Parts: C-alpha cells; structure tokens; sequence
C-alpha cells in the first residue's frame, strides 16, 4: 500500500525461489502379430485381396 | 614347387515342383501361412442307394 498518514508498511519484499520439476515414468506394451506387418508391407507392391 | 589345379563342387538341386513327386500332391502356395491357425474344412458326403 502507498505511504502516508499513519500507515507504515513492511516495504516491498521480493522472493526468488527455485523449484524442481518432478519426473514421472509411464510404460506401455503393444503386441502385434507378425503376419499383418509382413503382408501389409511387401517388396512386390501389387494390391491385396 | 607347383600348384597344379584348384577345384570345387557346385551343388545344384532339382526343386520340389520339378520332381515327379508333385504328381501325387496339389500345390497351392499361400502368401503367409502364419495367418490361419487351423484348417477345419467340413464335407457333406452323400452315398447312393
């Protein structure tokens, strides 16, 4: 608050505080059949039934 | 002292579709046999009387 007329503040304070990021670990598993990966990508790029 | 010759076998094989054994089987080569687990083809066979 501004000065004057019987009002004496504890004049402007400034912190500088260094805080930490906190790491979090998330695991997931995807299982894929090897038949689909191989048939959808072939050297002979003729279309599929 | 000499080195009079240097020789080596070359292996050639008659593959399956060129033998006479394919006269006793029908060959239908499929793209990826890992796709289907079990074939369970069912036949309705009817005798005459």
């Amino acid at each position: 608050i501004a000065h004057g007329d019987g009002r004496r503040p504890n004049k402007q304070r400034q912190y500088i505080v260094m805080k930490a990021c906190n790491k979090h670990h998330i695991g997931a598993e995807i299982e894929l059949a090897a038949a689909d990966i191989e048939l959808l990508f072939a050297e002979k790029e003729t279309p599929l039934d | 002292e000499a080195l009079l010759g240097v020789y080596t076998n070359v292996v050639e094989f008659v593959k399956f579709l060129e033998t006479a054994l394919a006269a006793a089987c029908v060959n239908t080569e499929f793209k990826d046999l890992r796709r289907m687990i079990d074939g369970k083809i069912q036949f309705k066979i009817s005798m005459p009387t």
